[PDB]
């Protein structure tokens, strides 16, 4: 079965840097676009970033644009965090973005798309404070 | 009999000189082919999808989506130059021959050996190999060309080029029909362009099976199979390149003033003013007769839309072009559209001791100078007022449709009734030898992949498959896969490919270019200390010939 | 941010509906996904478009989309349905946009 | 020799067009047959009983009680359409042929391989397979048809329909004689009706044995067996269906008034009053000449008691009927008595990747319209006073014997000297090809299971058995079963079935129905991604022909 | 003409009468006839 | 009734045609993903006309081109046609097979 | 890598990254070998104005 | 028409194998495709020019 | 008529028979008629008509 496991969440000081990892197994990790999505304590899901299946393009939200970075190595995902701030305290997840959607029940025909996450990882907590 | 060999290994190239300067070339190739049993005995219909890559806007050139019938059989393809000729033989051929005819082709299989792996249950795992004298190898020969033609050199999957290295065959798989739409987009194209795989249109379904269309021979350890001699009818392949373009056809202008002293600045001068010269030009409204405006018999070469992608039922494909680029001979890294690039593995030329899976690559810059140089040719108004102004010319620097990086040459086609062109030059060792002519009523003038094209038929493809070796627990009513005893086969493949060539004759004072060993390429033709071999690419049209 | 209702409540066995809303220019052309969020767990994809469910997901879930709105229907509530429901999609500005969620509850 | 193959796998269908529009069809079928050793080397006489099911009042239609001699041998039966023709070949045959003759049949066995399973005593169990070069396979060919004829397609046990799937034979067992009594009852029948199995009447005992009646060939790994060509004499099978019933035979009435404008309500009118019409009717006491009372040459079709059960020495059996139902073509789920229903497994058409043991089922609604529609036909008094009253008519809604659900058509037989009917249409792929004619002095006019009936003889049945492989502890005086080394065999079976057909010719303005691929049935003729295959049922009489 | 031969497992497309096109090949009650267009290359062949 | 002719468009079963909305042109450098300045999509205008794109003036016929003969059309299709008197003659006719 | 279970989403995967594949392409300046850039024998069909 | 193509030896004018339409009205109105011949006193020019 | 020959070839014979009705010509003389529809093409943008 598909398995995604996050790691690296830990207490850190504001303004520092960190590296979160998302190991993958049980499926062709390189055939799926991936995404980092965060949730602050008791808040809604917030999209952090996403990366394609070859690293050609990466996308971010304005809040982390210019601060963080995403990379992949065909075996796992990595999020590099720089310029951490207090609000960044949250739990982060790595999810596969469903790049294909079949248009029939046996799904003989399929279409490209975006905006749906198929499988999720466990998630890891990052706290930034003294 | 088990203990009696049924053939002889032979890998000797023979030259027999006939009357009137013709040479009868025989290329005997012999390999040891290793064959595992198929992953599954059943035919699969697999839809391969990479919408993740094409979902990124602007990546439409990276489409691999398709549908293929994956078969349990394995194809033994010898359609590659390297399989037959070692570097020395190719050197002899290119240096001393001028034209090449494909004459005959035969192939056979002998010394079939079938073994089974008994993996012991001992706590430290171990495995013993035993001779299963009753196992059978299925050999199918598509003598009638019923199956789709699937040349292997296009994917670099032909037999190896080293007689002293065992080779493996390629699992046979053939395209199934499908419909696809990929609306082109670019970085910055809003939203997701239409990218859909509609499936198979029923009218265009074909599901071939070797068991239904080709007789199958069962070969035990004491049996052998021979395909018989096949005779070709392909057009000759020229081993000479043409250097003359339009500017070098016909009688040059008469130089009324010739240089008096040797030097780099002492040029000859025609003398007569351009407007008062005598000649013929296709331009009926200019008295300027020039080395550019003069009328040539015809057009050597044709400009074609380069990096143009055309969509059809199955999606986008790159428009082929049958000529090389101009000026690319200066540096291989400066190649562009039209120069064939080959990527190959350790079986087909790459240093056999290389680590990693990165294929060895090279772009073949053909010696023939019949290509085009898009930065040069331009368009100007019919009035032909000189010097031209901006409003009366369309330079290659001018944009089309507002795109600063795309100019007019990208959408320009000069192919016409006067177009003349040469056949594709052979590529050694990774190049294909022969290809099948299309079934269309009107057929292409030439193929971009093989120099020889079968007018009537090509030799039947050869398929090999380890016959099922059932265990005693088999049950056809079980939905699970058939249980089989782990088995593999080693069999010797011997082929004979017969060419006929003509020996070249000197027709000029100066010598011509020849392939030779030198201090730079020295160690590319001898093994390393750890047995490493390689077969680098070699050029096949070093000798020039006159076109007009 | 897509529009969502903060919470809903219903009795066991009731067939109920929840809604997510946004500008048709983004929720319209792009697909919409619905995920469940139980306490002590990461989001679980329940509906992945075309009214198709991921493997291991109860068939009770269903979804539909029309212009600005996307509707998720549950065919009979169960005690394990008390959880947050989250809509997500892609946005023609090249973003991934989520809704505010909706805390489904059982009377 | 061990290492020399004795045959060649061949599964190609050949068409050879002869003079005068006849086609010589050759169906070569080749399979890999797997055979375990028998459960026991001895013939068993087993009485199968299911009185538990029939002990429930009203379940008399569920009787399986019988007596069978179970033999150690295994039958290799190829009497099924699917074994010979792939869907494309059948499409060609049905669309372009009109009649089919069975010409010849031959079969042979080659590449016999015998293996033994040595199950190690290692604490983690393991088992190694070894080639027992001295083991023998017994092949018996009942060339004289001494053994009882036991077609396998009736039980769906013929060889598989996929050339690329190993097939298994069917253990051979033949009915032994017995006497049985099952007095019918219904839910609410007091007490237990007489349900008794009296045993075997001595005068009707037959205990056949292959070892006593058929020569047996012992084939080692280097031997092969061929049955020789058998030539049939069966009547031709028509590949065209008849649509005309009694109401559409002969010259229609003259329409004195014809429609003047196209429309759904503009019908033609005969004009003449019914009593004043001119014609001939078999009813000598009515002047009403109608489209129903007019005299036809004969009767197309016959009504028979449907769901009628007849008892004999061996118990109850369902009365067969040789025609389909009327109006069942609208929906297969609305079928009724007379439409043959086939249930088959993963070897014989069912999706090879299906889980579970539920057989795949279908009811074959034949295209021929010579059946009867019981709700229609009725009976009325001879006086023929019109309109009929209750006392002078017997409608299908009327009960018989007070049973509200049983009407008169259930006990009505119209078979007579004027009856005419068609032969059973072929069923693909699960249908039987040929059947043996009965030994009775007066023989049935047609068979409900096979279109071709052997006038003189059918090809001898082929029996295969792994010969005993005795261990060193054997003792014939021990009452226990013989100890044998676990053994199995894999051998290739190749058969050639030769038909002769006639090509159809167009005889009407309009086109006829044809079998074709379409978006609905598209994926029923190509493998799935996990290798899943299926062979759906196909209709064999799509083209119409005139009866009178 | 040459008669076609089957070269695949699956059947090919064929022209056939059906409930939709039924009444396009028979006269109407007022003698009306028609001849609809029919496709001439229903069988596929391999190019390469 | 009426003089309106009966019409039909014959969509041939052969799949050797082209789908102009698909094929595109891009710069020789082949940097991926392509940018606006390095691609010429079918949505791009030519000469400032918003409804005319590059495929309208694009010809890919070349030495490698292969094509099939016109399929018969029943019942209204022509059977035979005369070859032209020109010294160089067309490869095929669009009206008769 | 071939599919293991029948379904509308179980596609086959080539596995090897595009730039590291083995083949022949008429484009002499790209290492990306794809189902679109691969060299076919000739062109079936022609675009015309 | 009046398209110039470059090769190893430089630019050359693309040939065309047909004349122009309507040029028959006046020779001075000719354009691309009409062959223009210039000759001397040996080949037609008035020998006393 | 279909007549099946050797080697799978068929000899097809299509006999067609019609009753042709012919009125006399409008005039016995050959006419040279210039057909003009400049009214339709006089409207700008109707050059395709």
């Amino acid at each position: 079965e598909v398995q995604l496991v996050e790691s690296g969440g830990d207490l850190v000081k504001p303004g520092g840097s960190l590296r979160l990892s998302c190991e993958a197994s049980g499926f062709t990790f390189s055939n799926y676009h991936m995404a980092w999505v965060r949730q602050a304590p008791g808040k809604g899901l917030q999209w952090v970033a996403n990366i394609d299946s070859g690293g050609f393009t990466t996308n971010y939200v304005d809040a982390v644009r210019g601060r963080f970075t995403v990379s992949r190595d065909n075996g796992a995902l990595y999020l590099q965090m720089n310029g951490l701030r207090v609000e960044d305290t949250a739990v982060y997840y790595c999810a596969t973005m469903k790049t294909t959607y079949c248009i029939d029940e046996n799904c003989n025909s399929f279409q490209a798309g975006r905006g749906v996450f198929d499988n999720w990882g466990q998630g890891t907590l990052v706290t930034v404070s003294s | 009999g088990v203990g009696i060999s049924t053939g002889t290994f032979n890998n000797q190239t023979e030259f027999k000189f006939l009357e009137n300067g013709w040479v009868y070339i025989t290329a005997n190739s012999s390999r040891l082919v290793h064959l595992n049993m198929p992953e599954s005995e059943n035919y699969r219909r697999v839809v391969v999808n990479n919408l993740d890559k094409t979902a990124v806007n602007g990546n439409m050139a990276l489409d691999d989506t398709h549908a293929e019938i994956v078969t349990p059989w394995s194809l033994v393809d010898a359609n590659a130059w390297g399989v037959w000729f070692n570097p020395g033989d190719w050197q002899l051929i290119v240096n001393t021959m001028s034209e090449l005819h494909l004459v005959s082709f035969e192939q056979e299989i002998f010394n079939v050996v079938l073994k089974t792996v008994s993996e012991s249950a001992t706590q430290p795992p171990t495995k013993v190999y035993n001779n299963d004298l009753t196992a059978s190898l299925m050999v199918a020969l598509d003598s009638n060309n019923t199956m789709p033609f699937t040349p292997a050199a296009m994917r670099s999957e032909t037999l190896g080029f080293y007689p002293w290295k065992p080779t493996i065959p390629t699992p046979w798989r053939y395209y199934f029909q499908w419909d696809r739409t990929l609306i082109p987009s670019h970085t910055g194209t809003s939203g997701t362009p239409t990218n859909i795989y509609h499936g198979t249109d029923p009218d265009d379904v074909q599901f071939y099976t070797i068991e239904n269309s080709v007789p199958v021979h069962l070969l035990r350890t004491g049996d052998e199979f021979a395909t018989g001699t096949f005779f070709f009818d392909c057009k000759p392949c020229r081993l000479t390149h043409t250097w003359q373009t339009n500017r070098a056809l016909g009688l040059p202008p008469f130089l009324n003033s010739l240089p008096q002293s040797e030097g780099g600045t002492n040029f000859g001068y025609i003398g007569v003013q351009q407007d008062k010269r005598r000649g013929v030009t296709q331009m009926g409204n200019t008295n300027y007769i020039t080395e550019a405006t003069i009328m040539r018999p015809a057009e050597v070469g044709y400009s074609a839309p380069y990096y143009s992608f055309e969509a059809s039922t199955q999606g986008p494909f790159k428009t082929p072009i049958a000529a090389g680029r101009g000026g690319a001979q200066t540096d291989e890294n400066q190649a562009a559209d039209g120069d064939p690039r080959y990527a190959f593995g350790r079986q087909h030329g790459q240093k056999t001791t290389t680590t990693g899976e990165t294929p060895e690559r090279f772009t073949y810059i053909a010696h023939q100078d019949t290509g085009r140089y898009p930065e040069g040719d331009w368009i100007q108004n019919i009035n032909f007022n000189l010097p031209v102004t901006d409003d009366n010319v369309l330079l290659p620097t001018d944009p089309i449709g507002g795109k600063t990086g795309i100019n007019y040459t990208n959408i320009f086609n000069t192919y016409g009734p006067l177009t003349a062109l040469n056949n594709v030059p052979p590529v050694y060792p990774n190049g294909q030898i022969w290809d099948k002519e299309f079934d269309t009523d009107l057929k292409p003038r030439l193929h971009v992949n093989a120099p020889f094209v079968c007018q009537n038929n090509c030799p039947g493809q050869l398929f090999v498959k380890v016959a099922p070796n059932l265990t005693n627990q088999y049950d056809p009513d079980a939905s699970a896969n058939m249980s089989r005893i782990v088995t593999y086969s080693d069999f010797w493949w011997k082929g004979k490919l017969v060419f006929k060539a003509k020996l070249r004759a000197s027709h000029t004072w100066n010598p011509i270019q020849q392939m030779s060993i030198n201090v730079d390429n020295q160690f590319n033709y001898v093994p390393s200390n750890i047995g490493g071999m390689k077969i680098v690419y070699e050029k096949s049209q070093l000798a020039p010939r006159k076109l007009y | 941010v897509l529009t969502q209702k903060a919470s809903v409540s219903g009795s066991l066995g009731q067939t109920i509906t929840i809604s997510c809303t946004g500008t048709s220019s983004n929720i319209g052309h792009n697909n919409v996904g619905w995920y469940q969020q139980l306490p002590g767990r990461g989001p679980r994809t329940v509906v992945s478009g075309t009214n198709s469910r991921p493997s291991g997901v109860s068939d009770r879930f269903s979804a539909s989309k029309s212009g600005n709105t996307a509707t998720l229907t549950i065919s009979g509530l169960r005690a394990d349905d008390e959880a947050d429901y989250y809509c997500s999609t892609w946005d023609d500005s090249l973003n991934v946009v989520f809704g505010g969620g909706t805390h489904l509850t059982v009377l």
